[PDB]
C-alpha cells in the first residue's frame, strides 16, 4: 500500500487538532484510523467539529471508518 | 515577485495597496511559503531541481 505511510501532516490539518493528535503521538494515516470516534473524542481541546473535518479529509481521500491494519509498521 | 505582471514590489507598497502594515504581510508570505513547503505540491516544483 502505498497510502498508508504517507505522514499525518499531510491530511491538512488546523493547528488546535493537530497539537491534539501530536499529544495522541500518531504520525502515520494508518496510526490515524487505528482509533475510533469515541477515543480520539475524549482527548481535550477536541471537538466534534475536529474529527468531523478529518472524516471528511479521509473520505475526499478515499477512506472510511471501519477498517482495520495488518502488520503497520 | 514579479509574477505575470510588470514589477515586482517591496512589502511596503503591497501593504499599501491591502491596507495593511508590511510585517502582516511579511507574516502572510511566511505562511502561504510554509504551505506549499508541504508534500503533495512540492514534488511537481522540485523535479525543476
Amino acid at each position: 500500500d502505498p497510502i498508508l505511510l504517507r505522514p499525518v501532516d499531510d491530511l491538512e490539518l488546523t493547528v488546535r487538532s493537530a497539537n491534539c493528535l501530536k499529544a495522541e503521538a500518531i504520525h502515520y494515516i494508518g496510526d490515524l484510523v487505528q482509533r475510533t470516534e469515541v477515543e480520539l473524542l475524549k482527548t481535550p481541546n477536541l471537538g466534534k467539529k475536529s474529527l468531523t473535518e478529518i472524516k471528511d479529509v479521509l473520505a475526499s481521500r478515499g477512506l472510511s471508518l471501519g477498517m482495520r491494519l495488518e502488520n503497520w509498521p | 515577485f514579479g509574477i505575470d505582471m510588470n514589477t515586482d514590489y517591496t512589502l511596503e507598497e503591497v501593504g499599501k495597496q491591502f491596507d495593511v502594515t508590511r510585517e502582516r504581510i511579511r507574516q502572510i508570505e511566511a505562511k502561504a511559503l510554509r504551505k506549499l513547503r508541504h508534500p503533495s505540491r512540492s514534488e511537481v516544483l522540485r523535479s525543476f531541481l
